[PDB]
Formats: structure tokens, C-alpha cells, sequence
DNA sequence: GCATATGCTAATGTGTGCATGTGTGTGACTATGTGCGCATGCATGTGCATGTGTGTGCATATACGTGTGTGCATGCATGTGCATATATGTGTGCACGTGTGTGTGCATGTGTGTGTATGTGTATATATTAACCTGTGTGCATTGTGTGCATATATTAGCATGTGTGCA
DNA sequence: TGCACACATGCTAATATATGCACACAATGCACACAGGTTAATATATACACATACACACACATGCACACACACGTGCACACATATATGCACATGCATGCACACACGTATATGCACACACATGCACATGCATGCGCACATAGTCACACACATGCACACATTAGCATATGC
């Protein structure tokens, strides 16, 4: 059977989501970890439908570029994976600590 | 609602990782991602939340959430404001 | 009630550069939110460089000196430019 | 009366220099505005828009569509270096990421 | 050409000095042994100091002599201080000149031979049977 | 002429909590700017805060909901009981 | 009439109340300020003085100083979670760095 | 005022900022390479502050001018005025 | 002769300078640069005093925070030394 | 009996050929892209209408030009001595290469939870209307605040001692 | 363990910086009087939450093995520490221009109030660019196969040690 040797499929989907902009978290899900967050907050709280998608469009803006910083910590220490600490790296430099 | 944390699944973070320019990610960025992504969320809707109380509201509005992340230097474009 | 934005002053522009191509509901949202942050953004300034100056007007000056504080190399070139010409011509038509 | 001449037509702008005025007059900004200052504004605002919207529509031109959306935008935005610097804390719905990818990450 | 007799001469000076030092052969090889590691066997020095080697191996030996005459000299204390087999491999002959390595291994179990002595011997069966 | 700053306010504050300690002129330049920033920073959000709601009046709910928003989270606890208890003091006294 | 006493003296204040007001009024915030919010605003400015005063006045005996120097308020903001939070793009003049040294500089 | 005042910050000058930074080991091309930054942060400080001090038609950059310029770019100064 | 090993004077150069509180760089050399950049904006420019003094004090604290930073990048690196891409990572990091 | 000379043959060595391994240059396999055809819903153009910008005097106060005196920034000249630059030696950290285990990517099969549509009841955000309390505005009395000076404290600069760590 | 180097410590004079004081004055407070922003009560339309249903694409778990990361070792030159000569920053004064700030008269310009049109937003279709999906070309993967380069091994030549023969 045939088998792409590892990170050319890695490298398919890179071009693949670099090209697109639709959300990459599934909304319910989110939805539900947006409403429970906001219950140490507030009880009985509402959301508007537009409310909840723009946390969605700012927290995936938020990870990607911390996904884009923590691969360049990565490639710095000579590697080309990420680990913890180079998104701890990131989020020092950044000031978000 | 308990427990919601794990509805951010490794596929989701996989795929952020992607069009954020990752080839390669270890099995433990993704406990690491949920609990930066829960921080993130909390400073966001804590503010948002505030701004609702002000206009004495119970329902969290696009503008209180656009208000709360031009607060924290997070400026969005695409929801009023 | 009435909701006022940019969206109708945004089309006149568009159709201005761009005759041919539309604008989605979405994307003008944005033209929206980009405007009224830039208008913020040098109102602000204005208003505190007449606090600064211990005036209470803001003119076309402090327009001009927040638009060059505010705006990178050659964008607060031309948009100084601009600024300069409508102002111009508005007082040679009243 | 004469007839009634928006101001935005006499300094020859698009953008509504009346409402700029009554915007900077009710925005807290100082208690008084002079009679140019909106009509400064409207003119800077007016040419930004005008770069952002030649350039998305350039954008949206070369993915044969004739309709811009955010993708479009963003691309015009993130691609043009002086409107990268003044939305670099700024982040557009819809719009993605450029296509980058390090070349350490490149199979050689 | 000259290379000839000047090893000569450095041959007939090495005995002499060999036997104003009062050391035998055997001695030499094992004092070679102990100064270089490669040790040499007093057949190797008898047909050197009557000229029997070959001229290869006369200029190969030539150095490690020299040395060891130009540094003995200083202190001497320090550095003192079977035919039935080959019958019945003759037997295994006349019938299969160049057998295989599993016969190899059968043919030294049988006779407790070493299998790179007994491969060695074959071959060097084969080689004087090949010179005639 | 005459220079208007915190300084003789922030002493009497520092005579309470260390009364027998003293601040130098650099430090004191420091603590106005200090006062000056904080203020400008809650006037800010809280004028913000009125423009979002359609209000043209900054009162104590806006400056308690801006210091909310600004101050971190037991800093803000404080400030607020802080800003509470004084304008009930004020009011109960006038 | 009667003997004026400062509204400062009314919220049992030392801030200056009546200061706060008019910087209100005359900063372009809104068109009107409300009675309380001066009283509101100058007792938070009060409460955040004493903090950092109070821990800078522990810093200055800790070094066995009487007066407190930019160094003492420096050290104050830097070890308090809070304040180095509310402070995080705050430069201090003459107050230098919180000693700090990475273990793996260590020597071995 | 002069011409190639950069060399002006010397090598023991940028080690001492190392230090103070918690530097251990300095390569030698950081010298260079730190000289350019510090020329680029201060050519946009410098920037704002003269275009403080033309709004107000002044002749003299004045240290409200600087720190104006350094709040305008989320660099907030205390200490003078 | 008394020698001391590399790295050890390193470090106690770093407790004397992280204790201080001084400006780390000279004073009139810092002073001419900051006029010889002011003449590409305007001519025949003045500088008050504390307007220099300011825009040192911003300086070296803006260098010294990168350095902490740039220092970060080296250890992560498994490095003791910083070099150039150590700082261009940090600005980058940074958004500079 | 030990130490030399012989005959003789294990053993290697020169030289080499195959055999094995690695690297490079393409059939099958997979996945992205490109038209082609088609329905959808979403953008766009067309009218009500109403709220807002405009034209008009009108009064008012801010800003501006003029002059003034004073701080102060610039330039110069002098002096010590601290820091800088240069060179020398060397330790050690950086980088390179090697190898190994295992963690991660790839692919497969399975089911389940997401996305979409549908509907409904309910909470609620919104708008209208009346009124009233609070903030502004104005003027006057005046007390607190900042400026400019005395005054004396803490801070800073030396000099012997007192550890305190490094380093061989 | 002992030596040498660096930072610290109780110690005394010296000073410049902070502290306290007295005075004018400008800003705060006090007292009205007005008015409009805000509140409150009501009604109304909105849209959010809740439930229900379906189909299916995605998430989860597993098995497999590839290659990446981490440890290890090596060597080298880069950078640290040191010494020495020296440039020059720091401090200190002295003088002068000169720009900045105050003070003031005053016209220009902005707010104010009001009538009134018209430009803008909501609502209304409407058609058209985007999305959706089928087939087909097409770039890419990689895997597989072939060719080339390179070590043991062995084809024959050299080599050197054994057993026994001679000899001192």
C-alpha cells in the first residue's frame, strides 16, 4: 500500500490551511468552553450568536500567531517540532506571562 | 457545563498548528494549548462580561466582546467595531 | 432605529478605483471597523496634542501633526498630501 | 437660502464631512472644532480607504473574483509593508494568514 | 645498486655489535618485541646477518635495527628487566581439489584444525601443486 | 508661574503608611507621573464607557466598572472597596 | 454661608477632590461629571499611592535608607505581581533591574 | 552633534547593558548588531519628539516632547514630568 | 599570576551592574549621537538637558530589556553566548 | 646445552573481482487544480421618510500677533583621571559529526458528536413618555497651594578591617 | 588548605539635597437658579435558549515504522581576562545669544439657535457571482530499479617462523 513518507502530508496540510479561513475549531464545542468560562463570571448569562463567533475569529488569531512565534523558537533551538517550552519561550518574550 | 476544556480536540490544535507554519508538534503541546487558549478566554470574557454589567445587559453582546479586545491591544475588525 | 456607518461612503470609493468589483457584507464590515478605528486613532491624538498645547480647538493642524505620528513613512506623506488639498480647495469654494 | 451644498462636494470628497464634524464634535476630543479639521479628517480617511480597497481589489482581481472579501483584504493588508505597520495589532475575521512556510521546514 | 653493499657493511657492523653486547638472537628478536611490538624470530636475524633475506625485506628490516642499535646503547638493566594429519589431508586430496567451506568446516572438526590454519593450508596445497 | 502637581499629596500619604520616611525629588517625579498615568488611564475607560452607553455623564459607576477593567484582579478589589466607602462617606457627610 | 471645608475632607480623602473634578471637566472625558466620580476616582488614586508607598518605604529599610529613592520604587513594583502587571510597559528612570540571574549561567 | 556617532557607544558600554541583562557570554558581532537597533529605536523616538516640538512651533526638544514621543509607542516613562 | 577563570568575572560584573541603578553609557557620546540623529528632522535643533537624559533613560532601558530577552533565546538555543540571530529572534518575537 | 644455519612450509601481503550498498533517476499512486454545469442566497439597485446636515445671522471667546524680560542652552576653555583601546595568552564553549532509541506521523476502521434545519416558548433588549433630580453656570468669599527662601538632615566620599569566594 | 582578590562594614567629615516656613493668589467652595440628562414605568418586538431530528464527516483509537531529537564525543577558534598606554569624558566655570514664556489687545472664527431641505438608512425585490459537484488534466510523491563505486578474498608472489641439523 502506498505511504507518504512523514511531514509530506504535514507540509500538504500547511499549504492547505495557509490558503483557507474558515474557523478551525469546531463551533458547538467551543461554544460550550466559551458559556462555561463565563459562569465563574456571571450565572444565568446569554450570548449573542455574533458574540461567541467573534471569541472564536480572536482566539484562533490569537493561537495561530502563537503557533507562528512558537515555531520560530523551534527552528532557533535547531529543531523542527515544537515543544512546551518553546511556546513558554514565545509567551515571555511576547510579555503574556 | 463541566469540563469543556477537551472539546478544543488535538485534531483542532493540529490543524491551527498548520496555518500557523508547524510540520512537526510533540504530544504535549496540545495540554499546553488548551490551558494558554483557557487563560486567553478568561481575560477576554472577564472584560466582556464587565462591559455587560455596565449596561446593566445579561446578554454578552459582539460590541462587548469587540470593546473587550481592543482593552487588552487585540483590536478585531469585522463585528461592528 | 437608524444604525449610521461608513458602508455607503466606503461603495463611493470602491466604485471610484475599482468600477468593476463589488464588496461582500463581510468585507465591508471590516472597511467599517477600519475606519472608525483610524478615526479614533487620530482623533485621539489630536485631542491630546491640543491638551498638550494648552489649546482648546482642534484644527486642521493637529489633524496634520496626528496623521504624521500615527502614519508610517509614506502613507502620512501622500495622506498629508491629501488632507492639504480638500482643505484647499474647501476654502477656495467657502 | 441658496441652494444647500454638502460640504464633502465643495472640498471635493466622498466621505461625509458634516458627519466627521458632528463626530469629532460629540467624541469628547475638545470643545471646540475648527472648520477644517473635519474636512483634513474625511480627506485622510477617504485615501485610506482608497489604498486599502485598490489594493484588496487587486487581490480579489487576481483570484478571478469580482467581489472583495476578507481574504482579500487581508492579503492587501499583511502584503503592503506601511499598512502592515499600522494594522499590525489588528486582526481581520475571515482574512487567514499568508502562505508561509521556513525553508529549514522545506524537504531538501 | 650501492644499496647493496652499504646494507652489507651495516650487516657486518650489526654483528659486530651484536657481539661485543653479548646478546644472542633470540635475544634480539625479543628485545625488538619489547622496543616496537612486532617481535621477530632468531631465523629472521641469522639469515639477515648472513644476507639471506630478500632485498625488500632487507631494506624493510634495515630500520628497526638501526634504531635499535642507536638506543640500546645507553642502558641495558631497564630493558633485560603432524604427519598423520598431513596424510589424511593428502587422503582428502586426489579427489576434490578446491572444497567448499562446508566440507572446510567438516574436514578441521575432524582433525581439531584451526579453520583459518587448515583454509591457509589448502590453499597453500593448491598454490605448490600449481607450481609444477 | 505656578506648576500644579501631586507631590504634596503623595507626601501626606507616604507620612501615613511611613511616617518616618522620607522621598527624594526623583522619586517624587516618579510618584506624580505614576498618579498622572492612573488617571489618565481610568478617565480614558471610563469616558469610553459613557460614549458605548449613549451617556454624556461620567459618574462613580463608570469609574468603578474602568477601574475594574484596568487594575488587576485583587488590586481592583481593594480600589473598589476603596472608591465605595469614600463616596458613601461623601455622601453621608453632605 | 458657612466655613467652607474641602470635599476632600468630606470623603476623608487627601487627594484632592476638588482638583479631580475640574482635571475631569477640563480633560474632555464627557460633557458632564457626575458629583461622585471625582470623590470615586481621587480615593483610588490615594489607595494605589499608599501601595506602592508602603512597599517602597519596606524596600528603602530593607537597604537601611530613610528616603525613598527611585531604586526603592523600582524594587516595589518589580516583586509585586499586581503592580508589575499594572506597570508592565512602565519605565522607571534610575531604577534599574530586579537581580536575576539564569541558573544555567551558574557556575558548575 | 558631529558625524558616525554610533562608534560612540563603545564595546564596554554594550557589554555593561549586557550585564545588566543578565548576559553571561557575548559574541562579537553583537557590537554591530546592537548599534543598529539602538539607531533604529532612537531615529523613532527622536521622530515623534521633533514632531511634538514643530506642533508647538519650539525650536527645543523639551523632555515632554520625549516622553510624549515614548508614551505614543507603548514605552511610558516616569520621572520626568 | 592570579588568573580568573572566563566567565567568573562575567558574573560578578553582572551582581555589580544588576545592583546599580547609573546609566551604563557615556553621557556626551550618547548626547552627540542623539543630536546627529535630530539634524536629519530638523536643522539648528536644541535639546534641553532633561530632554537627553530622558531619552537616555529609555534607551538603556530598552537595550537592557532586550538583552534579558535575547539572553532567553541563547539559553533556549542550549547556548551561553548571545549572537545576532539570538536578538533578531527577540525582536521578531516581539513585534519590531 | 646453548646458540647458530638450514629445509621447509603457515601466513601474510600485493593485487584484484565480485558482491553489496548507496545514490540517482524514473512507473504507479495520490491529491491539488481547472473548467463545466447549476442552483442558492446574497449583494445590489429602487423607493419612503426622517433625521441630520446646511444656510443664516448672531454673539462670544479663543487664538494670534506684538512686545517684553529672563532663563537656558550653546559654545568655549582647563583640568584631572577614569574609562577606552590595544595586544597577549588560553580556556572552553560552539559546532560538527555519530549513533540510537522512541516519539511522532501516516493510515485504517468505526462510531459519535457536530452541523443543519425546524420550531416554540420565553426572557429581554429596546423604545416611548413623563418628571425630577442632578449637574451646570454665575458670582463672591477665601483658603489651600505653589513659589521662594532658610535650615539640617541623610547621603556620599575615604580608610582600615572583615570576611568571603575563587582557584590552584 | 592556604593564598589572593573583591565586596562589604563601622568609621569620620563634608555637602548638597530634602525639609520646613512664610506669602500672595489663583483655584476651590458656597449659594443659588436653571435646565436637561437620566430614571422609571410601560409596552413591543427581538432573538436567544431549548428541544427535536437527521445524516455524515470528523474524531478516536489502533498499528506501523521512519527519522528526528538527544546524548556523546571531538577539536578549534572565539571570546574572556589581563596589562598597558592613552584618548577623552566629566566637571567647572565663563560668556552670550536666543528662544521661551508671559502679558495684552483684538479680530477672526467657532458655537448657538432655528428653519428646512435632502441625503441616508430601512425595506423592498432581483439577478448574479459564489458555492457545489462532477469529470479530467496534471504536478508531485516515492518507491523501485539500475548503475557505479568500494571492501574481503583470493591468485599468485613474498616473508618469516618451525623442526631439526650443525657447531662453539
Amino acid at each position: 500500500p502506498h505511504r507518504y513518507r512523514p511531514g509530506t502530508v504535514a507540509l500538504r496540510e500547511i499549504r492547505r490551511y495557509q490558503k483557507s479561513t474558515e474557523l478551525l475549531i469546531r463551533k458547538l464545542p467551543f461554544q460550550r468552553l466559551v458559556r462555561e468560562i463565563a459562569q465563574d463570571f456571571k450565572t444565568d448569562l446569554r450570548f449573542q450568536s455574533s458574540a461567541v463567533m467573534a471569541l472564536q475569529e480572536a482566539s484562533e488569531a490569537y493561537l495561530v500567531a502563537l503557533f507562528e512565534d512558537t515555531n520560530l523558537c523551534a527552528i532557533h533551538a535547531k529543531r523542527v517540532t515544537i515543544m512546551p517550552k518553546d511556546i513558554q519561550l514565545a509567551r515571555r518574550i511576547r510579555g503574556e506571562r | 457545563l463541566r469540563d469543556n476544556i477537551q472539546g478544543i480536540t488535538k485534531p483542532a490544535i493540529r490543524r491551527l498548528a498548520r496555518r500557523g507554519g508547524v510540520k512537526r508538534i510533540s504530544g504535549l503541546i496540545y495540554e499546553e494549548t488548551r490551558g494558554v487558549l483557557k487563560v486567553f478566554l478568561e481575560n477576554v470574557i472577564r472584560d466582556a462580561v464587565t462591559y455587560t454589567e455596565h449596561a446593566k445587559r445579561k446578554t454578552v453582546t459582539a460590541m462587548d466582546v469587540v470593546y473587550a479586545l481592543k482593552r487588552q491591544g487585540r483590536t478585531l475588525y469585522g463585528f461592528g467595531g | 432605529t437608524r444604525k449610521e456607518s461608513y458602508a455607503i461612503y466606503v461603495y463611493k470609493v470602491l466604485k471610484q478605483v475599482h468600477p468593476d468589483t463589488g464588496i461582500s457584507s463581510k468585507a465591508m464590515s471590516i472597511m467599517n471597523s477600519f475606519v472608525n478605528d483610524v478615526f479614533e486613532r487620530i482623533a485621539g491624538e489630536a485631542s491630546r496634542l491640543a491638551h498638550y498645547n494648552k489649546r482648546s480647538t482642534i484644527t486642521s493642524r493637529e489633524i496634520q501633526t496626528a496623521v504624521r505620528l500615527l502614519l508610517p513613512g509614506e502613507l502620512a506623506k501622500h495622506a498629508v498630501s491629501e488632507g492639504t488639498k480638500a482643505v484647499t480647495k474647501y476654502t477656495s469654494a467657502k | 437660502r441658496a441652494k444647500a451644498k454638502t460640504r464633502s462636494s465643495r472640498a471635493g470628497l466622498q466621505f461625509p464631512v458634516g458627519r466627521v464634524h458632528r463626530l469629532l464634535r460629540k467624541g469628547n476630543y475638545a470643545e471646540r472644532v475648527g472648520a477644517g479639521a473635519p474636512v483634513y479628517l474625511a480627506a485622510v480617511l477617504e485615501y485610506l480607504t482608497a489604498e486599502i480597497l485598490e489594493l484588496a481589489g487587486n487581490a480579489a482581481r487576481d483570484n478571478k473574483k469580482t467581489r472583495i472579501i476578507p481574504r482579500h483584504l487581508q492579503l492587501a493588508v499583511r502584503n503592503d509593508e506601511e499598512l502592515n505597520k499600522l494594522l499590525g495589532r489588528v486582526t481581520i475575521a475571515q482574512g487567514g494568514v499568508l502562505p508561509n512556510i521556513q525553508s529549514v521546514l522545506l524537504p531538501k | 645498486k650501492a644499496l647493496q653493499k652499504e646494507l652489507e657493511q651495516f650487516a657486518k657492523l650489526l654483528k659486530q655489535k651484536r657481539i661485543t653486547l653479548g646478546y644472542t638472537q633470540a635475544d634480539v628478536g625479543l628485545t625488538l618485541g619489547v622496543l616496537f611490538g612486532k617481535v621477530f624470530s632468531q631465523t629472521t636475524i641469522c639469515r639477515f646477518e648472513a644476507l639471506q633475506l630478500s632485498f625488500k625485506n632487507m631494506c624493510k628490516l634495515r630500520p628497526l635495527l638501526q634504531k635499535w642499535v642507536e638506543e640500546a646503547d645507553n642502558n641495558e638493566n631497564l630493558q633485560e628487566i603432524e604427519n598423520r594429519v598431513r596424510g589424511n589431508l593428502e587422503n582428502l586430496f586426489l579427489q576434490c581439489p578446491k572444497p567448499t567451506l562446508q566440507q572446510i568446516s567438516h574436514i578441521a572438526q575432524q582433525l581439531g584444525l584451526e579453520k583459518d590454519v587448515v583454509r591457509v593450508w589448502f590453499c597453500n596445497r593448491r598454490q605448490k601443486g600449481k607450481r609444477s
